[PDB]
């Protein structure tokens, strides 16, 4: 948001223009010049960690429990590369705790009450009809508060009974991250891998 | 109700000069560009568009006059200017301090008008603060209409030097005056001078023949006090406009477009807002006008 | 065709107070800025030599 | 922000966001040797079969 | 021409206007979309190296 | 009611609205005192010293 | 048929992410389609209506 | 059954003009108690509520503008309406008790009588608003002397925006508003709006930064040009939109339209007829609130502005040149 202040206009947008190129032809490819500069695994802890920020982390379920690592730590999010890529980054980053929880289930949406009966008139219906009946007809005029909220947005994510899942992690930051290649399951059926590109 | 109240934050403390020319003029005109009830300076004087080194023409002032709103000092304090607003159908007290002094009534009958007079006296400088603060001036609409006829004359005869005393002197019986140019705009004088030419020739176009027969009868041996004008001589002219025999019905069409021109003369000499003034003490200097954008 | 999630925002507030610029003030409460005017503090460098 | 200076004050303002959903379908093949749904019902009763 | 950030959206999912093959003799014209993942900055960024 | 509820839980929200708005001129103008009062570092170390 | 907005007050759910990060610019630069702005006044309950 | 006049008796005695402020002087010093709207600054505190400044609301300013009931055939006054347009009211002799004629300005093209591609947007849509052009016609036998000696622009009293239409078989009830926001019907506490077509305004205000500055008021005008197109008369009609005061748009107008006073006035080189000579009107059709945002909308397509806040003062037909 530095350079967003005074918004789009014709002096900002060219401004942007300009600055794709100073990143695009120094750090494109930057795993491999990475190889023949001087400091090197520095130089790739600050573009994962750039990477790691520039993520609009607007989840709606970050109040949300989903996916904690063994002593209730936190997982950010998932890289996926290829198996020669994860040769490199489990070299230079360990992997730190290789057992994460999660639910292995799904959350059923179910027509059972007063949305069958909005569903087979009209053709349009609802979710989590009780709770939204509630805030109107027995509970108005009250605050959008989070404590009376966050419990009730979820319709799953509280009730899955979690368990063990075998999976690769690693620490940058605090920000954990899970690392994974999807080859053993592209190349075992002899289609071609999206990662490779 | 409806409130108004418009303090001026300001950057920098003020000297002991100029807030004695502030604390003296504690109630008067001044407009302002931004309706809020906070404002930076740059905004409460005139001299947006009147400041020392452009060639302001009082035009454009002028022009620039009837748009923004207007607004009456209520204190000075040494950081914050506060002042009050005119809404377009409200009283208030306004207090008339501006140096040629004019005598006012009650049921009188007030204008707006640019410093025309001298812009030294009626500006003060803020050397504290950069920007410096050009005042208005009120006049009643009399002297109001006065001043803007020979700045309409003066910028005729000036095009024709491509001496002074004629084209300047600005006169009230009592007084006469002087105007302020050397360092004007002849350009939007010029539009204003532009569109007379598509009345004056044009109320030249349907001119009653009775009527100029009248003056075949007046100025000749039938004279009034008015119309020493000519001198007691007619012109060239009208003795090669009468020879064409009257009839009424003729000058019937001719004479209600004469009637529907000069309303659109109007649209020409307009003021800026007008004050109608309802009550006037002669010594404490107040008075109480509604306000009237128009 | 149903209604799948309908979210808001919830801002919090941050006052002046809980911040630590505050180390660059002094807070004093006061009744009435529509009384005074200015203000006043004095001060003697009694210089030795 | 409520700032002091001459800028035009902001009013209160509001966002509204509709986010729609994306179809997606799959699909597969499986053969079946006519030979085989025949032999599942056969009666068979020989160690051959 | 069109909104900066539908330059954005639109840039991760519709494929551009006749770009190249691959395991091909020579440069042929795309000619099917089952397969071909590429992108190119050459469009979005309007440049020659 | 329930349109008599809609206007308690805008005007409230709209109330503290100036209240979110308000306490950051706190944060915006006590900065914006410190900022007036600020010379560079190239003009306080020639004096420094 | 395909879902258009509307203003229709319904009762809103309170998250907890914060989503005012490039907004002003965002939504008024084309971020989405079926974007709707609201300017004081404007921003209140439709009179429902059925 | 008393229960429904009981609410009458609420809304009669809430709902009436404010009563003159008058004290006998027995009571003493408690005249001021009585003095509640001409306070404006009221009494805040750490957080406060609905119930801290329900006072605060509960003074409001008075205001109510007046109507104009009128009654129309169902042949000048189309079936169909958007429910905020503009009106006139013409003006010829009192033949009928009750009989009114009324003019909205997508009539009033096709009262004219003047090309396509001048106003192309509403030429479509008003040709099924109405007949060839000529229905209308019927009943003003001098539409081509009315042009000549200039007649036309003194006989248009314009009222403002609409408020209800309740529409008969042969006869149209109008309720009509001057003077300034006309309560709504079809939908309670509503204002009805100004609305107009897209094609006929033209602004006045639209520049790039290049400064002006603000205030309360910017003002709808009401032009009507004479022009001849086809060696036979016809008049134009434009809006305008600017606060930029009476002194300013006159000098302004005349460059908009420039080329209409070159077309015609070449041909005076051989003739002159006085009755000719007059050029135009501005009628002032009220005040419109700055920065108020003008918003289209589309009818059946036909783009159509709005004005919300509008209050309606109309003026006289000075004539310009």
């Amino acid at each position: 948001p530095v350079y967003s202040e005074r918004g789009l206009k014709k002096a900002v947008k060219s401004d942007m223009v300009s600055m794709f190129k100073a990143h695009l032809i120094e750090h494109s490819f930057f795993l491999d010049k990475a190889e023949l500069m001087t400091r090197g695994k520095q130089y790739v802890l600050t573009m994962l960690s750039d990477m790691l920020a520039a993520v609009c982390e607007d989840t709606v379920f970050k109040g949300v429990s989903t996916y904690t690592t063994a002593s209730g730590q936190q997982v950010a999010g998932v890289l996926e590369t290829t198996d020669s890529v994860m040769r490199r980054l489990m070299n230079l980053l360990g992997q730190v705790e290789s057992a994460m929880s999660g639910p292995a289930a799904y959350a059923s949406y179910v027509v059972r009450g007063a949305n069958l009966v909005t569903a087979v008139s009209y053709g349009r219906a609802m979710r989590n009809f009780e709770q939204f009946m509630a805030r109107i007809v027995d509970h108005p005029n009250a605050l959008p508060s989070v404590e009376g909220d966050k419990a009730a947005l979820a319709d799953g994510h509280d009730e899955i009974q979690r368990t063990r899942i075998a999976a690769s992690l690693v620490k940058i930051g605090d920000k954990f991250v899970a690392i994974e290649s999807l080859q053993r399951m592209y190349n075992e059926t002899q289609f071609p891998c999206p990662l490779n590109r | 109700a409806l409130d108004k109240s418009i303090v001026v934050n300001l950057t920098s403390r003020l000297f002991a000069d100029e807030l004695a020319a502030l604390q003296s003029k504690i109630g008067s005109v001044l407009p302002l560009g931004d309706c809020h009830r906070l404002q930076n300076i740059q905004a409460l004087g005139l001299g947006c568009v009147c400041s020392r080194e452009t060639s302001p023409d009082y035009i454009q002032i002028m022009q620039y006059l009837s748009k923004c709103t207007l607004a009456v000092l209520e204190e000075v304090r040494p950081d914050s200017l506060r002042l009050t607003r005119m809404d377009p159908s409200d009283n208030l007290q306004i207090k008339n301090v501006y140096a040629p002094f004019f005598q006012w009534d009650s049921n009188t009958q007030l204008a707006v008008l640019p410093p025309l007079f001298s812009r030294k006296d009626s500006t003060i400088v803020l050397e504290s603060n950069g920007f410096d603060i050009v005042f208005p001036m009120v006049v009643p609409q009399q002297l109001g209409h006065a001043i803007l006829q020979q700045l309409l004359v003066y910028h005729i005869y000036s095009k024709i030097s491509a001496l002074d005393l004629y084209t300047t002197n600005v006169s009230f019986m009592g007084r006469t005056y002087r105007l302020d140019v050397d360092n004007t705009d002849p350009r939007t004088a010029l539009r204003v001078l532009d569109d007379l030419s598509m009345y004056l020739c044009i109320l030249s176009a349907l001119v009653p023949r009775g009527c100029l027969r009248l003056l075949t009868a007046l100025v000749r041996h039938d004279r009034h006090p008015l119309t020493e004008v000519f001198e007691g001589v007619v012109p060239d002219e009208v003795t090669r406009i009468d020879l064409d025999q009257l009839s009424v019905p003729d000058d019937i069409t001719r004479m209600r477009v004469m009637f529907s021109y000069l309303q659109s003369l109007s649209s020409i000499f307009n003021l800026g807002p007008r004050l109608h003034v309802y009550a006037y003490s002669a010594e404490t200097l107040a008075a109480s006008c509604w306000y009237s954008p128009r | 065709e149903a209604l799948l999630g309908v979210y808001t925002n919830v801002v919090e507030f941050v006052k002046f107070l809980e911040t630590a610029l505050a180390a660059a003030c002094v807070n004093t409460e006061f009744k009435d800025l529509r009384r005074m005017i200015d203000g006043k503090i004095q001060f003697k460098i009694s210089m030795p030599t | 922000i409520a700032h002091g200076d001459g800028r035009r004050p902001n009013k209160q303002r509001q966002y509204i966001v509709m986010k729609a959903c994306n179809k997606h379908h799959i699909g597969a093949e499986i053969e079946l040797a006519a030979a085989d749904i025949e032999l599942l019902f056969a009666e068979k009763e020989t160690p051959l079969d | 021409n069109r909104g900066l950030y539908t330059l954005v959206n639109e840039y991760s999912a519709r494929l551009a206007g006749a770009p190249a093959t691959s395991t091909t003799d020579l440069q042929y014209v795309v000619v099917n979309g089952t397969d071909v993942f590429l992108d190119q900055p050459c469009h979005m960024l309007q440049e020659a190296y | 009611f329930t349109e008599y509820a809609g206007a308690i839980k805008t005007i409230t929200s709209a109330l503290q609205f100036g209240m979110d708005a308000l306490e950051r001129g706190l944060v915006d103008t006590v900065l914006a005192v410190k900022l007036r009062h600020a010379p560079p570092v190239f003009i306080l170390k020639t004096l420094g010293d | 048929m395909e879902a258009t907005l509307e203003q229709r007050p319904f009762p809103y759910l309170a998250t907890e992410a914060n989503l005012l990060t490039q907004i002003k610019e965002s939504a008024a630069d084309g971020l989405f389609k079926s974007f709707q702005l609201l300017l004081g006044k404007d921003a209140r309950e439709g009179s429902v209506r059925f | 059954q008393a229960e429904n006049a009981a609410r009458l008796g609420r809304q009669v005695l809430g709902l009436l003009p404010p009563p003159t402020h008058r004290v006998s002087l027995t009571r003493g010093p408690e005249f001021a108690r009585g003095v509640r709207d001409l306070l404006s600054k009221y009494a805040a505190s750490t957080r406060p509520t609905v119930g801290s400044l329900h006072e605060a609301l509960r003074q409001a300013p008075f205001r109510q503008p007046t109507y104009g009931d009128f009654l129309v055939y169902s042949q000048t006054f189309s079936p169909q309406e958007p429910l905020g347009t503009f009106l006139f009211s013409f003006k010829q002799e009192d033949n009928g008790s009750s009989m009114d004629m009324l003019l909205t300005p997508t009539s009033l093209f096709m009262l004219s009588g003047m090309e396509a591609a001048k106003a192309p947007q509403t030429h479509k849509v008003a040709g099924v608003w109405y007949g060839s052009g000529s229905g209308l016609a019927d009943f003003i036998p001098n539409l081509s002397e009315l042009m000549d000696t200039g007649e036309f622009h003194t006989l248009l009293t314009p009222v403002g925006p609409m408020v209800q239409s309740v529409h008969s078989t042969f006869v149209t009830k109008v309720t009509s508003a001057m003077k300034g926001v006309g309560l709504a019907r079809d939908e309670p506490r509503a204002h009805v709006g100004l609305t107009l077509p897209c094609d006929m305004l033209v602004d006045l205000d639209e520049s790039c930064p290049m400064r002006e500055p603000a205030g309360l008021n910017v003002t709808i005008y009401a032009s009507l040009v004479y022009l001849r197109v086809n060696q036979r008369p016809s008049m134009a009609l434009t809006f305008f939109q600017s606060g930029k005061g009476f002194a300013e748009v006159v000098a302004m107008i005349k460059d908009h339209f420039t080329d209409v006073i070159r077309t015609k006035y070449i041909q005076l080189r051989h003739e002159l007829y006085i009755n000719r000579l007059v050029f135009g009107a501005v009628c002032t059709l009220g005040t419109v609130p700055f920065d108020s945002h003008p918003v289209h909308q589309s009818l059946n397509s036909l783009p159509v502005l709005v004005f919300a806040n509008f209050e309606a003062a109309c003026g006289p037909w000075t004539v310009f040149l």
